[PDB]
């Protein structure tokens, strides 16, 4: 049934990775050596401004290692851009820790197999639950600061079709939308490419989602969780 | 997953209504909530169409929701079968649009045809079946498209001035075939579509590149065909070494180029939900895969 | 006055409905959600004319 | 699940030999048909002295992939994939692969080790390339379609020169140019022309169709969006319509935009997870 996959990640990445249920993604660098490194949406938080000052001083704690930072480092170094860096895998569950870790994805199965979200991340449109769910993963970039900083979201919706849910974002979103057009104008030097992007990657029942907390090094986080998930990736879809 | 659909009429099924409904079967119905067991209001299309209001409405609620495969029935019980993705399944034609050999489906909601004389299905009382439209993509495409184009042409005219184009839009002639769409009024929804595309329109006007800027005047100065003598007829109201050249200004620029024209694309291709193999030669059935 | 007719009752301020589409997909909001003890049983619904 | 393919021609020990070491590789055909000649196999029915790049692309486009592993006396199995399943590919590409790359196909622009050839005629595969390289290499070959023009001036010269030349992750390409003979080829030029057709009636419709809709419930993308299109008025010009000609300003619009549709989705097709020293090799679950 499941499409089990593998992978290796130093271990400065792992240790609040460690938890068997989490999401990972594989960013593109152009130093030569690390031509690809693995990062899981835990550490998209310390960068992502929709993340709580607390929560962003606690990613800062534990994600110390000098390999870590490298990475946070390439991440931040792109300009204005990271979907054309950034690339989904999927849930994981199994680690086996040691200077260099070993972990398992599954790309395509419903084979505990639950997947973990910060609570930080985490918004619905509808506060209706509908039986049948999907959740995304979505991008946003703020355009109204001097500089961009992306926002990071995971979101569950009851709707499928496509043009309906960019739909329902743009009617969400339009302060951002406004924003990516007052970039446009106010820097013409400079050419921004999307306000978001969407990201598929969901199937599961609306009755199993559960809030919980979770702890590392005695360190505290709350989060939220899908429990009966399956996981079905797809192509990063640009939206305005 | 729920892979069946169970409904239950609770009318008397006599004779001639089993018997039509038997021949209907392994076509394509749409069910709104996927739920285990449903009662026989919610199969078809009759519960939500109302032609006071916008067929564009009409369309989003139809895009809206799942569609399943129709199996052999039995007393009091019809049974649906919801596709998997990426298997292979037999489907009838509901419509009298002509299928061809590998080219893509879309689901549209009815059209007027010619006769007007739409036939009955399983008219139990003051409920009917009424079935979705399974369409190829150039008809589909060329549909929607025009319905844009009567919101964006129509806004801000008097009645008068609408009437001829709208007899000239309202008309698509496909494959031998002649279409009328049923009711396009104005609505909400086309307001935020038409909204999204002035947007977009706006957006490639401006980071268009130089060179996309005065491409067809060079070319029309340097060449003379068909082809561009029809764009420069089309632009004839309207109507050197470059300065700058940049590749990697261009480049970025016609990326931001892409991705505008490909947000303007999605405002028009509606979501494949069908790619066929060749088709029986009586232009009822076809076998197909299912896409999500 | 509508906040202070909101504050004066006991009830929550006001929230929009769910559109046409999303109200076919789901079957219903709840907006009462359930009480945190009761000793007595379902409560019963005292309308007045 | 299987498809048959027959040669009419002859094969020597060479041929079989030189045709069993893509027991892994993806070969197209028109339409799914339990037994075809080998003339319909492959993609050297379409190509021709005239049409070019973009046909072949936006063809394949519609057309169906299929996997191959075995070799009978004188038939060829293939092996139609299935959505959500995993098999074997070999690479043909000249790309390098790593795990988690997303894969889509391209027509083949610079192919010696595929050459299967036989009665004139040749067996030839299309591209496999990871996407961020299809997305860039479909860029990059159309601004060089937009430079065709104006190719005698010597910065011209330079910066088509750059822009021939791509490098992804230690290897290094020449694209060939979409230009022969000082001339460009009727399908490159109609996508171009196309391109540039509906960003200059674009330029013109907005600021018509926006001041039209602000009539309704104005909101402040319509006001930033106007401002941005005064902006472009006040620097570009330095130095009513008729309701037909309207409809028929739109209809073009929309139609040129249509057909750019072939070229500017790179749908993708695979996506892989495993990889060795056997690179020719790789292991990818099927997608589109």
């Amino acid at each position: 049934q499941a499409l089990t996959a593998r992978f290796f990640v130093p271990e400065g990445l792992v240790e609040f990775e460690a938890q068997p249920g989490a999401l990972l993604i594989r960013m593109e660098t152009g130093c030569d050596s690390p031509r690809h490194l693995y990062i899981s949406l835990y550490l998209l938080g310390i960068r992502a401004s929709n993340v709580s000052a607390s929560t962003r001083c606690l990613l800062e704690s534990v994600y110390t290692a000098s390999a870590a930072r490298a990475a946070l480092q390439w991440l931040d170094l792109g300009p204005h851009l990271l979907h054309r860096r950034l690339e989904t895998l999927g849930c994981v569950k199994t680690v086996s820790l040691g200077i260099t870790s070993l972990l398992t994805c599954v790309m395509r199965g419903y084979l505990v197999f639950a997947l973990m979200i910060p609570k930080d991340m985490y918004l619905t449109w509808e506060e209706t639950r509908g039986r049948l769910q999907y959740v995304y993963l979505i991008i946003v970039y703020d355009y109204d600061g001097p500089e961009t900083r992306p926002g990071i979201y995971v979101l569950t919706s009851s709707i499928a079709h496509w043009q309906t849910l960019v739909d329902v974002a743009r009617g969400k979103f339009a302060r951002e939308r406004c924003s990516f057009v007052n970039r446009r104008i106010t820097r013409p030097r400079q050419i921004p490419l999307c306000t978001g992007v969407i990201q598929k990657l969901g199937w599961c029942l609306a009755d199993d989602i559960h809030t919980s907390f979770l702890v590392h090094k005695e360190l505290k986080l709350s989060v939220v969780r899908l429990d009966n998930f399956s996981v079905e990736l797809g192509d990063f879809r640009e939206f305005v | 997953m729920e892979a069946n659909i169970f409904c239950t009429f609770d009318h008397k099924l006599s004779i001639a209504d089993v018997g039509k409904l038997t021949k209907l079967v392994a076509a394509v119905v749409p069910i709104p909530q996927r739920l285990h067991l449903i009662k026989h209001y919610q199969l078809g299309l009759h519960q939500f169409v109302d032609h006071t209001r916008g067929y564009v409405r009409l369309r989003g609620l139809l895009r809206n929701m799942t569609l399943t495969l129709m199996r052999r029935v039995e007393g009091n019980q019809i049974l649906l079968h919801v596709p998997t993705h990426g298997l292979l399944y037999t489907v009838l034609n509901t419509g009298p649009v002509t299928w061809e050999k590998g080219d893509a489906l879309c689901v549209l909601p009815p059209l007027f045809h010619g006769p007007l004389a739409r036939e009955n299905l399983l008219t139990l009382g003051q409920w009917e079946l009424v079935l979705p439209w399974i369409v190829p993509m150039p008809l589909a495409l060329e549909i929607n498209q025009r319905l844009l184009i009567m919101g964006l042409f129509s806004l801000d005219r008097s009645y008068e001035e609408v009437k001829a184009a709208v007899q000239q839009l309202q008309t698509i002639t496909f494959r031998d075939a002649t279409f009328t769409i049923p009711d396009p009024v104005i609505d909400q929804h086309l307001l935020i579509d038409m909204k999204t595309a002035c947007l977009s329109m706006s957006m490639v006007a401006n980071l268009a590149s130089e060179l996309t800027m005065t491409y067809v005047r060079k070319l029309a100065l340097e060449d003379s065909s068909m082809l561009l003598v029809k764009c420069q007829e089309l632009l004839m109201r309207l109507d050197a070494r470059p300065q700058h050249v940049s590749p990697d200004d261009e480049i970025a620029r016609l990326s931001a180029l892409f991705v505008m024209l490909r947000q303007l694309d999605d405002l028009i291709r509606e979501q494949v939900v069908f790619t066929v193999c060749d088709v029986s030669p009586d232009n009822k059935s076809a076998t197909c895969i299912f896409k999500g | 006055v509508d906040r202070w007719i909101r504050h004066a009752a006991g009830v929550e301020r006001p929230q929009l409905l769910d559109t046409e589409t999303i109200s076919m997909l789901t079957f219903g909001s709840m907006s009462e959600r359930n009480a945190a003890a009761t000793v007595h049983g379902q409560k019963a619904a005292c309308e007045l004319i």
